[PDB]
């Protein structure tokens, strides 16, 4: 102990900086954005403004979220989906211009590591919906109904909510139509009923 | 490039008090430790005070106890009171870093002149003045009082070279390493007491004074000094 | 269009097909005298004294 | 050879220490090697360790019964040991309602638990709760002597002093606490009968309730006869009356050390899985 | 034509499976069956480094056996003090989506990548006591998951991109390229003669590589799954590559074949690192099963089981002395046997 006591410091030292900061950075909301291409992430993503991981982050009602989008990742999504098993929800956007949307979200409903991570789904382009349906049993084969728009747009909000499997996870919804602001709010309202959800099962009265 | 500039220094009564300050810049001074090291007009150098990072330990000599306090942006200080006959020297400043592998001792400044008008490891050093010649090669012997190998296997033995009209630089860390910059010619090893610098095609710029300095417990020691002159 | 790959696999195809190989009985003999030669400085098979652990 | 309601409680002691050193022992060390130091693992922590050492402290209470008197000990032992059980029991039962405030909290301003709720928070909250604990337990410690009188040591100790330590413990242990609880929980279960709470309120109801009844049984007749003792005169059938189920009071109360882990530790699921697993170690 | 060229290609598939039938005149274990066993070998934790606080993802041992580097995802990667457990070092990263790590021969860089398809070099020996970023290499598409260092003067990558590219740490530009995987390259070894280089993609096959001519040897095939790690035996003449169809194996360069199988029926879980010993006669793997185990590499019979973790092992390696051994969880914390 000659003078390995200024190492010693040295180290104490920087392990203090280091538990300082991590308590300091655990205060952010994280989030994560899934869908097709061109589904109605772009509109989402400039309506909010501010080729790898692509992180935004807003402060909104005293509340830090961030934001990322992995759609620049061309490889299988089993490799690196195990990174984002501590998020604290999954926005999930899909157009109604157009199986392709369905499959990806039984997908990803029934995946090992997000039995828990709730999923916000999100609806565009309801009047285009309208329009195409004048212009709705092709894409549902199996639709027996009526084509008109209110029972189409039931059926198919329907058949997303079927695909849920595991209780201890809720699936909401918001219609759009790409041209409105107004997905902060529900955003907001939503992650603070699972914020509140997740603390009380943790404390395990929930 | 690094740069300690310094100043305060100047003819002092005796009883007296005066502050002297250390500026530093182009390194990360937040995290390098500070020494203080003073050489009388015609003696060798001695130690004076030191600080670590983060202001937590501090220790001092015997001599200088109560009467100098040592203090630190990028700027030290060290304030004096009760100025004395022996007080006047040309005081250096000295950074050090300490971890696995570091290289302590590495800078030094260039000096403030100043006037006023047992448990301790004693090192020692024969060779009080060496004739050489350019061309040949010299050795050095530096004896210590207590062994500086350590249960660790590290021995705390230090050579420092200082040019004629210049500060010292360091050569040889402990007892086995070369620092940076400096060419292979120096060599120094030894075991347990004796210590010997192995100097190898003498050259004409090698001329000055070397000293011995240990690094087992504080206060620490330097040697009387050799003057391995042309 | 892919008569690029096909013929990069030929290509490779034929450059490995052309290689050396020997029977298995000498790369295990080799094996076996490598291990037992190197058997008296690997302490993970061997219970090193605690005298010479430095994990201690 | 001995009163039927003391063989009662000796025997009921007797499984009330086995029982809670082997809970207590058992959340304590699941809690200490293999789990964490999360934000809401740190109530149970100081919870299991309260309890744990009230149930170390309990046999020498128990040997105290057993020798009827006859106290071997010096002035040390006769001045210290009530005061650290008066001291364990209190914390107990400060850091059920603080836990009961921590839910409470969690759920009416979710905002204010998402940006300044830490581990440093909790280890503060749980300091101050310790040394309130220790200055309402250090009175008794004022005032304890060794008499004897007699052939065999008798420990001792209408008055004001009595009167007024008597009124504060029962204040500060039963009116504050019952209040706080009722209150923190009446407001959970409010806010559950809101919506999306379908699969909860079911649990939620049922664990509030059994949590609150347990504390009532567990507490309500020790200040119940504490205050009747002295508030009306003894040497009567009314004084016999409250004197004799004295010593079988705060069995009931030694009790709830034991029956807390299972109520409070033990409900979450994953500590059960944990529990489980690290059982066949 | 197509009908010509596909017969060509099945004569070669043929010729091939021929030639490596032919070498097969006795297996490994015939020969190994004679030689006395090992025994039971029993391994206890010395130390144990807590300060990380998310998923530990790599750890790469110093070239001196004494200082270690381990890289985790919240954003750091801390260089360790075996002997002492001690922090030596700290570096804060831009990116927090990291998921390999390295360390140099001589001690004076660390290299560091992620999923943002950049390798970034830093330099430890600075003048002015920091540590700075010295180059950040970029031009591959995929995520980067394993890079080495050839000498403080290269660097080889493998990245998601389905190749692999030998860099140039002075200028930054991509020397060469390796092509040839119709998948993503998940493990990457170099030789000990640092000459040859052998690694595994995800589409269950394993090449091995020319560095200087730049361009393919040989290819093994005979797994069922992606594999997930490499390594190679010190004499520089096999490797032994774990799958996750829950077995290793074990490939002779010169036989241009597999010589042996590790498997075990109670044991389903795949294999996420594999590492031999000083000797070549003990071959640790960890299993995502929460536990590791300590295969007789000559023999085909365990002989332990280094149990402990919490989580899922996602490292382990071997010191250069063969005197210590480092295992990292998904639970952060880092376990010195012995
Ligand atoms: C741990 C313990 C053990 C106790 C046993 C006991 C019997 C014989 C001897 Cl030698 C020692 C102890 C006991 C039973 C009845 C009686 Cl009258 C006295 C003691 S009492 C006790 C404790 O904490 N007591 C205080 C609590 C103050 C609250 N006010 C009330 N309860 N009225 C108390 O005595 O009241």
């Amino acid at each position: 102990s000659a003078e390995e006591r200024a190492a010693l410091e040295r180290s104490k030292a920087i392990e203090k900086n280091l538990k300082e900061d991590g308590i300091s950075a655990a205060k952010d909301v994280k989030l994560l954005l899934l869908g097709a291409d061109n589904s109605g992430k772009s509109t989402i993503v400039k309506q909010m403004k501010i080729t790898g991981i692509v992180e935004t982050h807003f402060t909104f009602k005293n509340l830090h979220f961030r934001l990322f989008d992995v759609g620049g990742q061309r490889s299988e999504r089993k490799k690196w989906i195990h990174c984002f098993e501590d998020v604290t929800a999954i926005i999930f956007c899909v157009d109604l211009s157009d199986h392709e949307s369905l499959m990806l979200f039984d997908s990803i409903c029934n995946n090992k590591f997000f039995i828990d991570t709730s999923i916000i789904l999100f609806l565009n382009k309801k009047d285009l919906f309208g329009e195409k349906i004048k212009k709705l049993t092709i894409c549902f084969p199996e639709y027996t109904g009526p084509n008109t728009y209110e029972d189409a747009a039931a059926y198919i909000q329907a058949q997303f909510e079927s695909k849920n499997r595991s209780p201890n996870k809720e699936i909401y919804c918001h219609m759009t139509c790409a041209t409105d602001t107004n997905n902060a709010q529900v955003i907001f309202d939503a992650v603070t009923d699972i914020i509140i959800a997740n603390n009380l099962r943790g404390c395990g009265l929930y | 490039d690094v740069q300690l500039v310094e100043s305060g220094g100047g003819l002092v009564q005796p009883g007296g008090s005066r502050k002297l300050s250390c500026s530093a810049s182009g390194f990360a001074f937040s995290s390098f430790g500070m020494h203080w090291v003073r050489q009388a007009p015609e003696k060798g150098l001695e130690w004076v005070a030191y600080i670590s990072s983060g202001s937590g330990t501090i220790y001092y000599a015997d001599t200088v106890k109560g009467r100098f306090t040592i203090s630190r942006k990028n700027t030290l200080f060290l304030q004096m009171t009760s100025l004395r006959s022996e007080d006047t020297a040309m005081y250096y400043c000295v950074r050090s870093i300490y971890y696995y592998g570091s290289s302590p001792f590495d800078f030094w400044g260039q000096g403030t002149t100043l006037t006023v008008s047992g448990s301790d490891i004693v090192m020692t050093q024969a060779t009080s003045s060496v004739p050489v010649t350019p061309g040949e090669s010299v050795s050095i012997s530096c004896r210590s009082s207590k062994s500086l190998l350590h249960s660790n296997g590290n021995t705390y033995l230090y050579w420092f070279l200082q040019r004629p009209g210049q500060s010292p630089q360091l050569l040889i860390y402990r007892m086995s390493n070369l620092a940076s910059g400096v060419p292979d010619r120096f060599s120094g090893s030894g075991s347990g007491t004796a210590f010997t610098l192995t100097i190898s095609r003498l050259e004409a710029e090698d001329v000055g004074v070397y000293y011995c300095m240990q690094h087992l417990e504080y206060p620490l020691t330097f040697g009387a000094g050799t003057k391995l002159e042309l | 269009a892919s008569i690029a790959q096909a013929r990069k696999l030929v290509e490779q195809l034929k450059m490995e097909a052309n290689i050396d190989r020997i029977k298995v009985s000498k790369a295990a003999a080799d094996l076996m005298a490598y291990c037992e030669a190197h058997a008296k400085e690997d302490p993970l098979l061997t219970p090193v004294p605690a005298s010479e652990n430095p994990f201690r | 050879l001995f009163q039927p309601q003391d063989i009662a409680s000796m025997v009921i002691l007797g499984l009330t220490c086995l029982l809670g050193l082997l809970g207590n022992g058992l959340v304590l060390w699941v809690a200490g090697v293999k789990m964490k130091t999360t934000v809401n693992t740190v109530w149970f922590l100081h919870l299991t360790l309260a309890d744990f050492l009230c149930c170390l402290s309990l046999p020498f209470s128990l040997a105290h019964l057993i020798l009827q008197g006859h106290w071997p000990y010096g002035l040390f032992l006769c001045k210290l040991i009530p005061s650290i059980i008066i001291l364990n029991m209190f914390a107990s039962v400060f850091l059920l309602t603080a836990i009961s405030l921590d839910r409470c909290l969690i759920v009416h301003k979710p905002i204010w638990c998402q940006n300044h709720r830490n581990v440093r928070t909790a280890f503060a909250i749980c300091g101050c709760v310790w040394v309130v604990a220790f200055v309402m337990c250090v009175p008794v410690f004022v005032y304890r002597d060794l008499f004897i009188m007699d052939n065999r040591s008798i420990c001792r100790y209408v008055p004001t002093p009595l009167m007024a330590i008597t009124i504060t413990r029962l204040v500060v242990g039963f009116l504050v606490p019952f209040f706080i609880m009722v209150i923190c929980y009446s407001l959970i279960v409010f806010r559950m009968r809101k919506t999306n709470f379908t699969k909860s309120r079911n649990k939620t109801f049922r664990v509030a309730v059994a949590v609150v009844t347990v504390f009532f049984i567990c507490w309500t007749p020790y200040h119940l006869v504490g205050v009747l003792l002295l508030i009306t005169d003894p040497e009567s059938s009314l004084g016999e009356a409250v004197m004799s189920w004295d010593h079988m009071s705060i069995a009931l109360a030694s009790a709830n050390s034991c029956f807390n882990p299972f109520l409070y530790a033990l409900l979450g699921k994953d500590f059960r899985k944990k529990a489980r697993q690290s059982i066949k170690g | 034509e197509l009908d010509q060229l596909r017969q060509e290609a099945e004569q070669l598939k043929n010729q091939i499976r021929d030639a490596r039938k032919a070498c097969a005149d006795a297996t490994l274990s015939q020969i190994t069956n004679n030689i006395d066993p090992v025994g039971r070998i029993q391994m206890r934790t010395r130390r144990t480094l807590r300060g990380h606080l998310a998923k530990i993802y790599a750890m790469h041992w110093g070239t001196d056996s004494r200082l270690l580097v381990s890289a985790s995802q919240d954003g750091k990667l801390i260089i360790w003090d075996s002997y002492t457990t001690n922090k030596v070092h700290a570096i804060p990263l831009r990116s927090s989506w990291v998921m390999t790590c390295a360390y140099a021969p001589s001690g004076n860089y660390v290299a560091c990548g992620g999923l943002d398809n950049i390798c970034s070099i830093y330099n430890l020996k600075t003048r002015e006591g920091n540590v700075r970023v010295s180059r950040e290499l970029a031009g591959h598409t995929g995520y980067l998951s394993c890079c080495r260092f050839l000498d403080d003067n290269q660097i080889v990558t493998s990245s998601g991109d389905t190749t692999c590219a030998l860099w140039d740490i002075e200028t930054g530009q991509q020397t060469t390229t390796f092509t040839g995987h119709t998948g993503d390259v998940m493990s990457l070894s170099l030789a000990p003669d640092t000459r040859l280089f052998v690694s595994g993609a995800c589409d269950a096959s394993a090449k091995l590589w020319d560095v200087r001519e730049g361009m393919c040897r040989q290819t093994f095939t005979g797994h069922e799954s992606d594999i997930n790690a490499i390594c190679f035996f010190p004499n520089g003449n096999a490797f032994a590559t774990g799958s996750d169809d829950a077995t290793c194996r074990l490939f002779d360069l010169r036989a241009d074949q597999e010589l042996m199988t590790y498997s075990h029926d109670n044991i389903i879980c795949g294999i996420t690192s594999v590492s031999f010993s000083k000797s070549g006669r003990l071959l640790l793997a960890g299993y995502d099963d929460f536990n590791c185990n300590v295969w007789d590499a000559l023999k085909a019979d365990r002989a332990g089981v280094l149990a402990g973790h919490d989580n899922r092992v996602s490292c382990l390696g071997v010191t250069d002395d063969g005197m210590a051994v480092a295992t990292g969880s998904w639970d952060s914390f880092l376990k010195i046997w012995n």
